[PDB]
RNA sequence: UUUGAUGAAUAACUUUUCGAAUCGCAUGGCCUUGUGCUGGCGAUGGUUCAUUCAAAUUUCUGCCCUAUCAACUUUCGAUGGUAGGAUAGUGGCCUACCAUGGUUUCAACGGGUAACGGGGAAUAAGGGUUCGAUUCCGGAGAGGGAGCCUGAGAAACG
RNA sequence: AUACAGUGAAACUGCGAAUGCUCAUUAAAUCAGUUAUCGUUUAUUUGAUAGUCAUGGUAUAACUGUGGUAA
């Protein structure tokens, strides 16, 4: 149960001293040091769960790994952030170019869009 | 080139006689650098404390390293600025060009001769083509829209007359120190 | 803790009294800066309401004034060669309050003779200047007294010696020399 | 004084803090002896 | 000797300008104090440097004036004065004599004795075990 | 982690990135508001003092605003615990192989005790100290103050023992040879003088020597050799001598770097390369053959050195810094790494592969 | 302890509200505010306790906000506003109002008072001094902090100043043979012509002053406050003229 | 000679602090009808100073029995000076450098005090013979020594 | 209402959380009184108070999903 940290160069188990903005540490009172082991950033015979990223394609389209896409659930939120994704300029407004998400209530179709910011 | 870094930069190495300086041969080559990243801070205006501290660092610094370097300095100040039509006549200029942004330079470089014979008051030097010209040329068309403009342009006019004061002044005080 | 409190002197008839309670907060001595020459390096320090109170640990440039005619720029110090607390303050050139430094004369000298026009040792009334401060010119190290707090300030500001203090300072030098 | 004078008593919270020591001599002291005479004096 | 001790005994934030030559070498502040006191010829003239001084140091005299007799000289700059006072004891209805022995920094300008009508105002505190500084002297 | 050198591969594994002319503050901030393998090494204004312990597996170094203590543990790679101090500690000494008993002399003419347990108490020194070693056969603090005095107390006792008085206005340098119980004193007079235990008594006087400059030395550094036999010392001129005993003469001279004060000199074992170690606060540390006094090796810290000391084993400098990340290097040429570290020979692998 | 306190029990009231001791088991602290609390009196007293207006704490807080009364111009949303002496309380919804007062017997006192004679308030000058950019201001007794003053205000004077628009228009320097206002001391209540001072530096300022049955007794000058001459008062006064009978 | 009037910024230095990129309502006036300019009446913040709530030290005034208690302090500076660090701030609070002091039969000092003590502190006893009711006890602790952390205010001990 | 404006959970952020019981006894100590702070600090209260880009970049939490471990 216990989790992978950059930077220790040992295989093994360590208590180490854990803070508010680093990595695997999420603590309740805060910014505090803590006292918690975690388990050193050399890969050894031990481990359980490795996580590993997918950089350059290879030969297999995989299906849980090439063949689905998640769309991103949320969206932008500023104004010169649409502009940026649309190739907008200055002087368009962006209400209506703001995403128009769909939801139903019953028989009711509704919709929305963001409060836009700046 | 950072900020927070500058001043104490400059005096860690660029303060002469000390700990790291520069090379004879090395300074020389490396004359045109410092000039062009001094001469914008001190094109950064002095709008705020921090800034007329710059301000007065930059012009403190600057006098420290010899008499062709800052003549070298005066003569990108005139290579940004001009005399040609002026001075290829004898005061007559054809380009009817005294524009805000021409004013707006000429106050500019006032400003920094201002700055440099108040810092080396009495031991800077005075070039022939580097001083004479742009003064008298400043001061020529202040006098130029102060006669040829009415009192429509207060924008013009008021920075006109400040330009011809500052350089009167300037003239003044070069008289005086040189 | 370090506490400046009285609840541990004798008292003035001279016998011990009672211990009265927990020494507080208000009542506390911080950690005394031994601030050295170098690379300057501030510290922060929160005292009380909301007050901010700086710790510089080195430095190599201070504030430094003639009152002869009334000029101040920052300058590179140099050295520690008095002070009148602790011969061992002066041998490891921890600057104090009230020290003896050996500062750079170069933009000083700069200032003079661009101001001046006149040579340095080797307006005529006034750069009829003083002789051991001309001959500290041509040595090319003056002499400071630095009469601000560092640990306090956090600043170094200094006043290059005049007559009678500098008459004062070199007889000391020449009695402990 | 305040530290300066020597006050020569004994000390109660290092009185046995490191006392004893085992004689870790890796020598006799003999020839050692012998030698520190016939150092550089000699 | 007046600058015997280890650091330039001056007095702070007083200038003398060795350019333009003067009468006396430094102009020596002083101010008033107020309160019905006059100022000493004795410290206008005095080339002694005392910052626990009333009227050449920097210090202020506002409060309590009192007065005593001093009994010992014997310290630098500062002597004990001791004085009997009555007191009233109800449950006899009968008065005593009890002294307090009281210190006291005195300025140099004034030279006292024992025997001394000395009057005294308190300050901001001085040292340890005082609070009081002389002002007015009357010795006998 | 970086190499340098050409002939020989250091390694600033820790410490600072950028060499000189950066200041470490500000860069840190501008970074973090736009590896390394002990959690928090650092003190964040300077260093001091380091030395680790003959268990080779506690590492304890003092630090100097909040002047503290901070003792790191091999076991965890981390922060065991940290300790404030009244003063800034100047110089210190562990007692026994752990990290637990600690005994230090303190800037305001004291010293303090230490235990697991905290703190054991403080005794006023008479004079202004300069050094303190404790000789371990029997339980001798010993202290080199400023002017003449050795003050040499027992823990038999805790009682102040007795003064070796000395010739001189000035001493800077106490130590011993482990073997020769003789208390080394170093003097910047220009002078050395051996004492011995159970006759108290000089047992030497010597080292009267000459620069360049002909000025008076400032005897900076004294130190033994592990045989028992030979002794080293190290002026303010940057200038070293290696003493045979036998002789008055200088065996080797070491004149090294510019003229800064050496400031310790420490031998090093290898089976091929009996060396030593030179350094000064001209920001450079030397490997020298002593054999042929020859400099194998030289790490340049880019920041002013406090202090150096090596692992017993066998690879890495500890080096205390004015910088914020005191900091150290791996030497393979001088062998492996220690039974905490072992996986840098790997990650210089890749480095050398780069 | 650790700071400030918070509560406070119905005896250790201070006198010059004259309270009952039962009303309940804590008594209504003031809020800090532009009087000291030793001489100040809250909204809450004396629109529950004194004029009977409201009877409960939370039908007193009902009216504050709903936003009727208006203390010194300004409205309040206190239900512990501290209340001064010489103060001015109007009411809109009863077309009145109310210059606060102290009585003889060391108690407060109300005074009806008309709209005219509420426009105006007038303030013991506590101290001018020299601020920023070089320009004066005038501190009073109650936190008023008045820019550009009469260079004839010195310290222990009394200005009256317009309420409509917060600004100053009379002053009475103290002189001798004055119409003085006794505030403190011993002898609060007790309004009469001054006889003339002793000075006490390091010390205390005694002021002997005269009363209308033609007797004197002496009180510290901080205690002083300045109305006028004599015949001639720039406040409506009650019955009684100072008198106990 | 009086009646009356006036007074009695410079040089730089620095992690920039700043001089509001924030909520409730005016709808007009003018023509450049742009939806252009312009604008008024209510909230949250920020610069400093005053004032308020507090807090820190501090002057002096007051409390038992006992000399079967005549010594006490420099053995953490005891007394004082000078200088500096430290503190929000003085001050031996702390360190150097020094001087060698202070308290005392007017009994210092010391001892015991049942010091659950006393304070008109407290409302009183609207007539119990002295008695009620309230308030301050004073400090420390929150497994135990040691060290650190924020906040205006903590040496917080959940 | 094709930007939202009602309402609102999770969270950012502001402020409070410095007004709990048990154990030990000091005669200028404490406490009461009275000063002083031209010698200090102050969140809050109220009162004044600063001519020196039709709008710049970020990020998170939450959510989604995938997991680990007896916890």
């Amino acid at each position: 149960g216990f989790p992978m940290k950059q930077g220790v160069l040992l295989p093994t188990r360590i208590k180490l001293l854990l803070t508010k903005n680093v990595s695997c540490y999420r603590p309740r009172r805060d910014g505090e040091r803590k006292r918690k082991s975690v388990r050193g950033a050399i890969v050894g015979p031990d481990l359980a769960v490795l996580a590993l990223v997918i950089v350059k394609k290879g030969e297999q389209e995989l299906e849980g790994l090439t063949d689905t896409t998640v769309p991103k659930r949320l969206g932008p939120k500023r104004a010169n952030n649409i502009r940026k994704f649309f190739g907008l300029s200055k002087e368009d407004d962006v209400r209506d170019f703001v995403i128009r998400r769909e939801v139903t209530k019953g028989e009711k179709t509704y919709t929305k869009a963001p409060k836009i910011q700046r | 080139l950072d900020d927070t870094l500058f001043k104490d930069e400059i005096t860690t190495f660029l303060t002469e006689n000390g700990s790291q300086s520069i090379k004879a041969e090395d300074e020389k080559v490396v004359m045109p650098y410092v000039l062009r990243i001094f001469f914008g801070r001190a094109q950064v205006p002095p709008t705020s404390g921090q800034k007329r501290s710059r301000k007065i660092a930059v012009i403190s610094v600057l006098p420290n390293f010899k008499k062709p370097y800052i003549n070298d300095f005066l003569s990108l100040a005139s290579e940004r600025l001009d005399y040609n039509y002026f001075f290829g006549n004898s005061h007559q200029i054809n380009s009817s060009k005294a524009t805000l942004k021409t004013i707006r330079r000429m106050t500019g470089f006032v400003n920094i001769v201002n700055s440099t014979l108040s810092v080396l008051r009495t031991n800077f030097p005075l070039h022939t083509n580097s001083v004479l010209q742009p003064l008298i040329y400043s001061i020529a068309m202040a006098y130029y829209v102060l006669d040829t403009e009415s009192t429509e342009e207060v924008h013009l006019r008021k920075m006109a007359s400040n330009l011809r004061q500052q350089g009167l002044k300037c003239l003044s005080s070069v008289f005086e120190f040189v | 803790g370090i506490s400046r409190d009285s609840r541990h002197k004798r008292s003035a008839t001279g016998a011990k009294r009672a211990q009265f309670r927990k020494k507080r907060k208000f009542e506390l001595g911080r950690q005394p800066a031994n601030t050295k020459i170098g690379a300057k390096r501030i510290h922060s320090v929160r005292t009380r309401g909301g007050n901010k109170k700086y710790r510089a640990l080195r430095i190599e440039t201070g504030n430094f004034s003639w009152a002869s005619e009334g000029i101040s720029k920052k300058t590179r110090i140099a050295g520690v060669v008095y002070h009148p607390s602790n011969n061992e303050l002066v041998r490891t050139n921890t600057l104090t309050k009230a020290a003896i430094v050996q500062i750079d004369a170069t933009p000083f000298r700069q200032w003079f003779e661009a101001h001046y026009g006149q040579t340095l040792g080797k307006r005529a009334a006034s750069a009829k200047i003083e002789s051991s401060v001309e001959s500290q010119f041509s040595a090319g190290r003056l002499y400071a007294c630095i009469s601000s707090r560092p640990g306090q300030s956090g600043r170094c500001d200094g006043y290059i010696l005049e007559g009678e203090e500098l008459a004062f300072y070199l007889r000391r030098l020449t009695a402990k020399k | 004084s305040k530290g300066r004078k020597l006050n020569y008593s004994v000390q109660d919270p290092i009185a046995n803090y490191e006392a004893p020591i085992t004689s870790g001599y890796k020598w006799s002291d003999d020839q050692i002896d012998e030698f520190f005479a016939g150092l550089l004096g000699q | 000797t007046v600058q015997s001790e280890r650091a330039f005994q001056k007095q702070p934030h007083i200038f003398n300008n060795p350019k333009v030559k003067t009468s006396k070498r430094t102009k020596r502040w002083y101010k008033n104090a107020g309160l019905g006191f006059k100022t000493p010829k004795t410290a206008i003239e005095g080339s002694y440097i005392d910052k626990k001084c009333p009227f050449t140091g920097l210090v202020s005299i506002r409060g309590k004036i009192l007065t005593g007799t001093v009994v010992s000289t014997k310290m630098h700059r500062t002597i004990v004065i001791r004085r009997a006072y009555l007191h009233y004891i109800p449950k006899y209805n009968r008065y005593e004599k009890r002294h307090k022995n009281v210190p006291v920094h005195v300025s140099p300008a004034f030279r006292v004795q024992v025997g001394d009508i000395v009057t005294v105002g308190q300050c901001r505190p001085i040292s340890k075990t005082v609070r009081f500084n002389v002002v007015k002297v009357s010795a006998a | 982690k970086s190499t340098s050198a050409n002939d020989v591969s250091v390694y600033q594994v820790s410490g600072t990135n950028v060499s000189r002319s950066l200041p470490d503050w500000i860069a840190k901030k501008r970074k973090r508001q736009l590896v390394e393998l002990i959690q928090d090494f650092e003190f964040s204004e300077a260093s001091n003092k380091i030395k680790v312990s003959r268990d080779g597996q506690y590492c304890m170094a003092t630090g100097t605003y909040k002047p503290q203590i901070h003792v790191y543990d091999f076991a965890n790679l981390s922060l065991k615990f940290d300790r404030h101090t009244d003063a800034e500690n100047v110089d210190f000494t562990i007692l026994s192989d752990d990290w637990t008993k600690s005994v230090h002399l303190q800037n305001d003419r004291s010293i303090q005790f230490q235990n697991k347990g905290g703190l054991h108490y403080t005794t006023r020194i008479p004079k202004f100290g300069r050094s303190l070693v404790y000789n371990k056969v029997n339980c001798d603090l010993y202290v080199g103050a400023s002017g003449n005095e050795l003050y040499r107390l027992n823990l038999e006792k805790g009682r102040f023992l007795n003064p070796f008085k000395l010739d001189t206005e000035g001493v800077n340098h106490v130590s011993i040879n482990e073997v020769n119980g003789l208390l080394a004193a170093g003097t910047e007079t220009n002078v050395v003088e051996f004492w011995d235990p159970r006759s108290r008594s000089r047992v030497s006087k010597l080292y009267l020597e000459n620069n360049i400059d002909n000025r008076p030395f400032q005897v900076t550094t004294t130190s033994f050799r592990n045989d028992g036999l030979t002794f080293a010392c190290g002026t303010s001129n940057g200038y070293s001598y290696i003493y045979d005993l036998r002789t008055s003469e200088p065996s080797i001279i070491k004149d090294q770097g510019y003229g800064f004060d050496i400031k310790k000199i420490i031998w090093l074992d290898n089976v091929g390369t009996e060396n030593k170690i030179v350094t000064c606060d001209k920001r450079i540390a030397k490997i020298w053959d002593r054999l042929d006094g020859k400099a194998y090796a030289s790490m340049e810290p880019s920041v002013d050195i406090n202090d150096i000391e090596h692992v017993p084993g066998t690879g890495m400098f500890f080096t205390a810094n004015e910088s914020i990340p005191m900091h150290t290097y791996y030497i393979p040429s001088l062998g492996p790494s220690p039974r905490w570290c072992s996986f840098l020979d790997s990650i210089t692998e890749e480095l050398e592969e780069k | 302890a650790r700071g400030p306190k918070k509560h406070l029990k119905r005896l250790a009231a201070p006198h010059h509200w004259l309270l009952d001791k039962l009303s309940g088991c804590y008594a209504p602290r003031p809020s800090a505010g532009p009087h000291k609390l030793r001489e100040s009196l809250p909204l809450i007293v004396f629109l529950r306790n004194r004029l009977k207006y409201a009877l409960n704490g939370r039908e007193v807080k009902a009216i504050l906000m709903q936003r009727h009364v208006k203390v010194d111009g300004k409205v309040r949303t206190d239900t512990t506003y501290p209340a001064g002496f010489m103060d001015v309380i109007t009411l809109d919804a009863t077309n009145e109002n109310f210059r606060l007062v102290y009585d003889v017997k060391g108690r407060f006192a109300v005074h009806r008072i008309t709209d005219e004679e509420a426009s105006y308030k007038l303030g013991k000058v506590k101290k001018v001094q020299l601020g920023k950019k070089g320009v004066p201001y005038v501190v009073t007794h109650d936190g008023r902090t008045i820019r550009y003053p009469d260079p004839n205000i010195k310290v222990n004077d009394t200005v009256k100043i317009d309420l409509a628009s917060g600004k100053i228009t009379d002053f009475i320097k103290f002189d001798a043979g004055k119409l003085v206002y006794v505030t403190g001391g011993r002898n609060l209540g007790r309004i009469g012509t001054i006889v003339h001072k002793e000075r006490h530096d390091g010390g205390f300022d005694l002021v002997h002053i005269k009363d209308s049955l033609d007797n004197t007794f002496v009180t510290r000058l901080n205690n002083v406050f300045v109305i006028g001459e004599q015949g001639k008062p720039y406040i409506s006064l009650p019955k009684g003229k100072g008198i106990k009978l």
